[PDB]
């Protein structure tokens, strides 16, 4: 490869799924004493780096590299030790006009469809938001096929159809978790607190809607939201509301469940929350019963609550 | 465009005369006065940016031909110059204006012009003693004006520009220490004498290396075709007239040995070497080892005779890269390319170096011009990168005396053929260096004043050389071994060889093919190593053998492991000990230079025999700003790019800010730091290059962009090393402070710089503890201090360090302090520090988890109280009285500082000015009366409430705006935009401008109750009572 | 027992052994022990508090035998525990967890039937009545010797080392000392803090001084004269200061080393701290203060009553 | 499925037939009219995600009901 790359002048070498070849075998929590994991595959990498920097130092127009990774993180640190690569562009999950942009091409990929009448496909990418480009062809075919079974129309979908095949298809991401919750979306209750509910609705939403403007914010966003009421009033049901709006996801915890009498796991808990949150998106993370976790000012005790807290 | 140059005693800036042609393609007749670009060539593979000046016509000069003026480049025009130049027309005729030009003035006449008591008198002075008008006359950077007077100190914001009064400050500064005089733009006016000797005798002149390659074009004599290429050599003296000999001649005596034929040529003006040398190419000074001083004198031959010799038998020179198997090939085919293309002379018994590239030789072209069309396959493309020696080692036979010196090797009436393997020393770095003639990947060339470990390993191979001239043995052995990866053992070892000569064998126990674990292997890794050593050894001269990464052979045994995998390891383990007894057994010299990544990974065994360990550190203050010097020098930026606009550097910028900046940071991190600059310098080119026209002699790198790229690198590491991602505040984020502020700089900054004064270490001031009232800056003091001071962060938060066991919570911290200590500059900042470690003895024992936490904690965090220093801990509490007794005393929690509310109204609006900076207050509401409003009973974090409910209203506010101005298109009756995305709509972003006004802060100030309770205040002035140390 | 080695190998009777340093917080206990090493030349394994302690059950049984073992391999040893509190506290009546197994490992490795010798065990902490008395018994850990801070008058002599401590032989000091050297007065004054306090007043003064040699009341060696003005007369454009700084900077372009000077009046490159400004550090240090510990200290040496 | 806690060497030859398997999936399908590729798996999950995504619609197969065994004891009591 070097000598092909170095011959045919200014040129690239691009690996897909590189993890397959130079990946780390991950340590699985061995030992790190036998010079931790430097297996044969690492010490392949470490070659082709020192060969390439060979060459990259007669003329950096020469070559270049473009590795391809499931993450960042899991491709052999060495790369990042050497300091042989610096860039960070990610492939998010495409989102709203995104998916509606090449749902169309798949409806005229190689078959034919027509959507449904006096429709853009605008409502079609507000469900299946979570759906990768992977999903989006499988889902048409979905529906192509459940189309043409139907003996009856072959030309043209239908609202029907597309609920009726939405069901009995899940995402790729989560397919095989199995998870079913939060099938208590209940917007519609206005409930009495609409009066000032509109409050929490901006605080949560606004700020993102508005994209623009919230770019030039020089300080910290409001974002935390406490609220009391007289026993049981309706608030689960409201956070469960608030959450399905689904600008942002939601996670919860019940201030009972992670009150351990053990030292450690006592604190623990609640950094298992924020370690998980962090790691995908924009979260709600309520707390409900959280009168049991808060310490009643507590000072001279100083009891595992103060820990906690 | 290339054209003929000429040069004249003029003033300084004195417009530059062109030939009737030069002006008529290239002048355009709309401008009102012409300008265009000018270039020298110069001896270096690099080129100088291009002069812009202003341009004059005169039909006299003959086709293509510029006269210029001596002092645009300090030279006199009574010695010998080129006879051409480079001209490029001007980009549309436009040319910039400078703002703040500087020339130094020499203290005479700056004081007789600082008593005249007018100011247009200067600048009408300027026109009459340099010629100078404004806003015609371009200046140049670095310029001397006239010698022993003036001379130009800078050019801003370009280093080239046009002169404007209005515009540009011209800054006279007076030249106190007279250095001017000194000074001179020339070289000198006359030679030591004229006459000097009618018929001069041998003379011992100082033989040293032309630091570069020459261009063809350049040689004031025309060559012959194919002949006489690789026996160049140039001089400046007078020398060349001493001798009868005119220029082009021969000399041969060359130190009264071996004469060596080689011919002399002049040094043209521009040339800034020394006078009175010899400057020679590789091949002519390979010859002569040490004898810095050699004896010259003329040798008029009249012709080179005797250019047939039947045959020669060259060699072949032992070296590591001449041996290799695969590059076998190439060198053969290269050597066909030595012969049958020109008459070289060979003087028997020397050396005859061949450059190739590695990366080609696995590759190979067709014979298509050994079949017919026999030319070079440009070498353009063929960028040399290694370097072997031949040797002729062949007194051909034939019918005539003394027949082995000044032949030739006919193309066609001569065959060479090869004999067999040598053995010589090649040239130590102080004698020449190769690899800067030939522009390879040069080795860094430390000064060993001020790196203790190359010279420590510089000694013992001196030493160990110095033996081998000896009858006595002994057997050297060195063992490089560094806490961390990347710190340059490798190049070490590679400037030690060549700073004294030493062969180099480079074998990597990475690259060897057999499998790791070596399984039934042992005759496949030693038979590799065996072979590649002996084929090179036997005949290699006092040569060092380099175990790169040594450690992945020589495992340590293993415990839980198979017994066949232990004994086999153990196997190998023995025998590199024999192995290496029997190499230092066998020859002298031979030099066994190990390198390891972690020493305590060796096995004893091998441990124990070895003899010199050194430890290599992470590179020092004054190291680094060598390492910065070394990689922004010209000739190292300019290698990598065969872009026609040369990069260099604003040589405003500090180095030594640079190092500062660069703590922790090893060296492959500065040459990242050097590239990703680099990176943003032609990046921001390109990018403006779009426009009309301005700065095209080079692009440059400049200091804002270096910091930028420190800040980057600095972060990456930090993720490196697993730190927290610190978010961007600085000393303006913060308000209400000011004898802190000192405390920190006191603590922190006083030793970082100025280290001459804290010699000794002196433990200095260890722990910042900020106690006082909550909720008042203390997280944001140590977000700044991280991002300001340029250290690495480290951060506990709260009780964390527990878990659900015994002693895991130990390790846990031992575990966090190790990794600080792996990062040597850094900070561990604990966040409500009372939680682990709490009071002693109190509050019942809970089975003494806490207990053993606070004894780990205070026996880790400055227990040892050596070298502990470099690290630094800082602290914050809602209240100190928790913390343990034993951490208050000095040495661990030492300052502690009362950072608290304000009480008082100026402090108040300094804190309000802090915070509104990147704010928009933008009206006639002023922070005194905002101040007024709100008494002293709020807190630091009131006015940031205030500002964040004022800064919401203004959304609120734009956001109706925006609803109501929508709505006069989205409904039915408009009809024109239903997206929901209306900033498209609403292209004027700067509509959208929030900005606050007394209806948002007086709501602010009614809509938000102080955050303290009396209660509260009270409580921890209460707590401010048990006042320590009382 | 190695100084004067022909005579104390004289007597079979097991050579004594062990010290126990106790006494309060910052009065130089690890300091004496961390010392011994080049002083008498011993090897010194250092056991930096709670180190052995693990989660696993046994795994800290493991972790002791396996420290004396190595203790044993290369011998002789002097083996400081860097805090002898946490580790080993007084026996309950009880399990009492994981302490009661590596109290009575310890006790083994230090008098069990198969003895070692030549190890020194030596143990500092501040509250030792809370080892256990079997560790107490004469025969180990035998001789206890209490630290004080008070040492009225005395402190003096504590200071006069500090000060004069030549650690680093490069430089014949390493503090700015002046000529009269009346300690006595800042010393008296010190109404006795701690031993740390004294080294926290030296720095504190040190750090209030040196801006004098670097700061130099922006006055004494920043913009001293002549060199101020160099520049002519601005008047193009109102940069005034951070113009001349930035002339300053840019032609301070002279390059020069080993740029040595002594105008100190025996050092080099310092400005010597008046001990008249060094008394102005007395007010902002602060002490440790616990009468607690003063009541404390009675039991652990025979309670003062046995 | 990828049992990464095993040893290496073992895993690649894992990766070499999912990835290689699935390889002749597409080829098949891609380079013949009318292949269908049926598959019967006896418990879904033990499939890599990998090759698991490829495939489209699966069938769960439960257990059959009274009303399916009213017809298979009549079927199997056939005359
Ligand atoms: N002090 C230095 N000055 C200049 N370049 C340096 C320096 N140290 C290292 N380098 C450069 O860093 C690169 C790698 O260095 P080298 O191969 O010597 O590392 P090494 O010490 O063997 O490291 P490791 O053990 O991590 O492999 C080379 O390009 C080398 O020129
Ligand atoms: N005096 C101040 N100057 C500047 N910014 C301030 C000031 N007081 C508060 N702020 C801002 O408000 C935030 C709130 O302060 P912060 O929570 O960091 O305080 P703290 O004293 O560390 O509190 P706690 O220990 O109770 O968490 C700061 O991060 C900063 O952005
Ligand atoms: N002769 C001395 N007497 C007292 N302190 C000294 C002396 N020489 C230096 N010091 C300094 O005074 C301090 C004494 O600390 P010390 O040795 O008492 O700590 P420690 O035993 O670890 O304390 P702790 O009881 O808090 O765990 C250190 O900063 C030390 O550098
Ligand atoms: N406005 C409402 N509409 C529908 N259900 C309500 C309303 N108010 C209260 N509820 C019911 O009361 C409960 C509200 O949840 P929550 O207040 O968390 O109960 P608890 O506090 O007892 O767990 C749910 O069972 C919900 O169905
Ligand atoms: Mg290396
Ligand atoms: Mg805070
Ligand atoms: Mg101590």
């Amino acid at each position: 490869w070097c000598s092909f790359c170095y011959w045919y002048g200014p040129s690239l070498i691009v690996l897909d799924n590189v993890e397959a070849l130079f990946g780390k075998p991950q340590a699985n929590d061995g030992d790190p004493s036998n010079n931790g994991q430097w297996d044969n595959a690492s010490k392949l990498l470490n070659f082709f780096i020192n060969q390439v920097t060979k060459i990259f130092n007669k003329d950096n127009k020469r070559i270049r590299v473009l590795f391809s990774g499931k993450q960042k993180t899991q491709i052999n640190p060495l790369l990042f030790d050497k300091h042989f690569v610096s860039e960070t562009w990610s492939l998010r999950a495409p989102d709203k006009h995104a998916r509606a942009k090449l749902l169309e091409y798949f409806f005229s990929k190689n078959q034919i469809m027509k959507l449904n009448r006096d429709l853009q496909f605008s409502d079609l990418s507000l469900e299946t938001e979570g759906f990768s480009p992977l999903d989006l062809e499988i889902f048409t075919e979905k529906i192509f096929y459940d189309l043409q079974l139907e003996r009856d129309c072959d030309n043209v979908v239908t609202r029907e159809l597309f609920s009726k095949s939405l069901s009995a298809f899940t995402p790729s991401a989560l397919r095989g978790v199995k998870l079913t919750k939060e099938t208590n979306i209940k917007w519609g209750d206005i409930g009495a607190l609409a009066n000032a509910k509109d409050v929490l609705l901006e605080t949560l939403e606004w700020p993102t809607k508005y994209e623009p403007i919230f770019v030039n914010c020089p300080l910290r966003l409001r974002s935390g939201i406490l609220l009391y009421g007289y026993p049981g009033c309706g608030k689960t049901l409201l956070a469960s509301a608030v959450a399905q709006q689904c600008g942002l996801n939601f996670i919860s915890v019940k201030g009972p469940e992670i009150l351990n009498k053990f030292i450690g796991a006592s604190e623990q808990n609640i950094r298992e929350l924020f370690e998980r949150a962090q790691s995908v998106k924009p979260c709600i993370l309520f707390f409900d019963e959280f009168d049991s976790i808060a310490p009643k000012r507590g000072h001279d005790s100083t009891g595992v609550t103060d820990r906690v807290v | 465009m290339k054209a003929s140059l000429t040069f004249s005693l003029s003033g300084i800036y004195a417009p530059c005369s062109i030939s009737r042609d030069i002006y008529l393609e290239y002048g355009d007749k709309k401008a009102e006065c012409l300008y265009g670009t000018i270039r020298l060539p110069q001896y270096g593979p690099g080129c100088t940016p291009g002069k812009i000046v202003h341009c004059v016509l005169d039909d006299s000069l003959p086709f293509c031909s510029i006269v210029v003026p001596s002092k645009l480049f300090g030279f006199m025009p009574t010695q010998p110059t080129m006879d051409f130049c480079y001209f490029e027309p001007i980009l549309d005729n436009v040319v910039p204006v400078l703002d703040s030009v500087t020339f130094l003035i020499n203290e005479q006449l700056y004081s007789k012009l600082m008593d005249l008591p007018q100011e247009m008198q200067q600048i009408q002075f300027l026109h009459y003693k340099y010629n100078i008008n404004s806003m015609e006359t371009v200046v140049h950077s670095r310029d001397i004006l006239t010698s022993g007077l003036c001379q130009i100190l800078n050019c801003s914001p370009f280093p080239q520009g046009l002169v404007d009064f209005t515009e540009t400050q011209l800054i006279l500064v007076n030249d106190t220490e007279q250095k001017l005089s000194a000074l001179k733009y020339a070289n000198e006016d006359e030679e030591y004498a004229l006459p000097k000797i009618g018929t001069n005798s041998a003379l011992s002149i100082d033989l040293e290396s032309l630091p570069c390659t020459i261009s063809r074009d350049l040689l004031r004599p025309a060559p012959h075709i194919n002949d006489d290429n690789s026996i160049y050599a140039f001089t400046d003296a007078e020398t060349l007239l001493r001798l009868d000999v005119t220029s082009g001649s021969f000399i041969t005596v060359s130190n009264m040995g071996c004469v060596r034929l080689v011919k002399l040529f002049v040094l043209l003006l521009p040339n800034g070497f020394k006078k009175r040398t010899i400057y020679a190419p590789p091949k002519i000074i390979a010859s002569f080892p040490d004898c810095s001083v050699v004896t010259i004198s003329k040798s008029n031959i009249g012709h080179t005779d005797i250019p047939i010799a039947n045959q020669v038998f060259i060699s072949r020179v032992g070296g590591w890269l001449q041996s290799q198997k695969c590059f076998q090939n190439i060198i053969l085919t290269t050597l066909k390319k030595f012969f049958s293309e020109s008459k070289r002379i060979l003087c028997q018994n020397d050396l005859i170096p061949i450059a190739f590239d590695s990366s080609m030789a696995d590759l190979n072209i067709a014979e298509e011009n050994d079949e017919s069309d026999d030319e070079d396959e440009l070498g353009q493309y063929y960028k040399n990168d290694s370097l072997v020696w031949f040797f002729v080692t062949s007194a051909e036979l034939d019918c005539f005396s003394k027949d082995n010196s000044h032949f030739i090797i006919d193309p066609n009436r001569t065959k060479l053929i090869t004999t067999n393997i040598t053995n010589r020393r090649p040239l130590p770095l102080s004698r020449s260096n190769l690899q800067r003639y030939y522009g390879f990947a040069e080795t860094f060339y430390y000064d060993l004043h001020i790196f203790p470990y190359v010279r420590q390993l510089v000694n013992i191979l001196e030493t160990s050389f110095n033996c081998s001239q000896r009858g006595i043995t002994l057997n050297a052995s060195v063992l490089l071994h560094s806490t961390t990866n990347n710190v340059g053992k490798a190049t070490m070892v590679r400037f030690a060889s060549k700073y004294l000569g030493i062969h180099l064998l480079e074998i990597d126990c990475l690259s060897l093919t057999s499998n790791s674990r070596q399984l039934d292997s042992t005759s496949k890794i030693i038979g590799y190593i065996r072979a590649k050593c002996e084929n090179v050894l036997p005949y290699a001269s006092p040569a060092v053998i380099f175990l790169a990464h040594l450690d992945s052979i020589l495992l340590d045994v293993n415990a839980n492991q198979d017994p066949e995998a232990i004994k086999l390891q153990k196997s190998i383990n023995f025998e590199m000990s024999k192995l290496l007894d029997d190499f230092t057994f066998k020859f002298p010299g031979t030099t066994f230079v190990g390198s390891v990544n972690n020493i305590d990974n060796v096995p004893s065994s091998f441990r124990s025999h070895m003899r010199f360990e050194i430890l290599v550190p992470v590179p020092s203050e004054a190291q680094r700003l060598r390492i910065f010097q070394w990689y922004l020098s010209s000739h190292e930026l300019n290698r990598d790019v065969q872009q026609k606009v040369p990069v260099s550097y604003m040589d405003n910028i500090s180095f030594s800010s640079l190092s500062s900046y660069s703590a922790g940071l090893t060296p492959l991190d500065i040459k990242s730091i050097v590239e990703t600059a680099r990176m943003t310098a032609t990046a921001r080119f390109y990018q403006e290059s779009k426009k009309c026209g301005w700065l095209p002699q080079s692009i440059l790198i400049t200091q804002e962009d270096l910091s930028k790229a420190t800040s980057k690198a600095r972060n990456e590491f930090s993720v490196s090393i697993g730190a927290p991602q610190i978010p961007n505040v600085t000393w303006d984020d913060i308000g209400g402070i000011d004898f802190v502020k000192g405390e920190i700089l006191d603590t922190i900054d006083m030793p970082l710089k100025h280290p001459e004064l804290f010699t000794s270490g002196m433990k200095k001031r260890s722990g910042i503890l900020f106690y006082g009232p909550p909720g008042t800056g203390k997280t944001l003091m140590a977000k700044a201090i991280a991002t300001n001071f340029s250290l690495n962060f480290f951060s506990v938060k709260g009780p964390e360090l527990l878990n659900m066991y015994i002693g895991e919570s130990e390790a846990n911290v031992r575990r966090v302090f190790q990794k600080a200590r792996e990062a040597k500059p850094c900070v561990i900042f604990f966040d409500q520090i009372d939680s682990v470690a709490p009071k002693r003895g109190n509050q019942g024992d809970s089975g003494g988890v806490m207990d053993r936490i606070v004894s780990q904690l205070l026996a880790e965090l400055d227990g040892m109280s050596t070298d502990a220093d470099g690290v630094f801990v800082i602290g914050a509490t809602n209240r100190p009285d928790l913390l343990d007794e034993a951490l208050l005393r000095p040495g661990r929690f030492d300052k502690l500082l009362y950072l608290g509310i304000p009480d008082t109204d100026t402090k108040q609006l300094n804190i309000l000015e802090a915070l509104t900076r990147k704010f928009v207050l933008d009206n006639d509401v002023k922070l005194i009366e905002l101040a007024k409003l709100c008494p002293f009973n709020y807190t630091g974090a009131d006015f940031y409430a205030l500002c964040s409910d004022a800064m919401l209203n203004a959304m609120s506010r734009i956001a109706r705006m925006v609803e109501k101005k929508v709505s006069q298109h989205n409904e039915l009756t408009g009809e024109n935009i239903s997206t929901r995305r209306w900033f498209d709509k609403i292209a004027t972003k700067e509509d959208t401008k929030v900005v606050v006004k007394m209806e948002d802060f007086l709501k602010a100030q009614e809509q938000l109750t102080p955050s303290v309770s009396r209660a509260e205040l009270n409580h921890y002035e209460a707590v401010r009572a048990n006042f320590e140390g009382a | 027992p190695t100084k004067y080695e022909p005579i104390f190998v004289n007597c079979p009777l097991r050579l004594r052994s062990g010290i126990l340093l106790y006494g309060y917080p910052g009065c130089g206990k690890t300091l004496l022990a961390s010392a011994v090493a080049q002083q008498c030349g011993l090897n010194f394994i250092s056991v930096k508090g709670p180190e052995i302690l693990n989660k696993f059950i046994g795994a800290s049984e493991q972790n002791i035998r396996e420290l004396f073992e190595r203790a044993q391999s290369v011998k002789p040893c002097i083996l400081f525990f860097d805090e002898f509190d946490s580790i080993a506290p007084k026996r309950g009546h009880d399990s009492t967890g994981v302490t009661d197994r590596v109290v009575n490992q310890l006790l083994t490795q230090m008098d069990g039937a198969e003895g070692l010798d030549g190890v020194y065990i030596l143990a500092a902490t501040s509250r030792p009545d809370l080892i256990d008395s079997a560790l107490l018994r004469p025969g180990r850990l035998d001789k206890s010797v209490i630290c004080n801070i008070p040492t009225e008058s005395e402190r003096l002599d504590i200071l006069q080392a500090i000060v004069n401590s030549k650690d680093k032989d490069t430089g014949q000091k390493k503090f700015a000392l002046e000529k009269n050297a009346d300690l006595k007065l800042i010393a008296e004054k010190t109404a006795g803090f701690s031993g740390a306090d004294l080294q926290g007043l030296c720095y504190n003064a040190y750090l209030k001084s040196v801006h004098r040699w670097l700061s130099a009341a922006d006055q004494s060696e920043v913009v001293p004269g002549n060199d101020n003005i160099e520049y002519f007369s601005i008047n193009e454009h109102g940069r005034r200061e951070e113009n001349r700084l930035r002339l300053k900077t840019l032609l301070q372009q002279d390059v020069v080393h080993e740029t040595k000077t002594s105008t100190s009046a025996a050092s080099e490159l310092t400005a010597v701290v008046t001990i008249n400004d060094l008394l102005e550090a007395c007010q902002e240090t602060k002490p440790s203060i616990s009468t607690s510990e003063l009541v404390k200290l009675r039991g652990i040496y025979d309670r003062f009553q046995k």
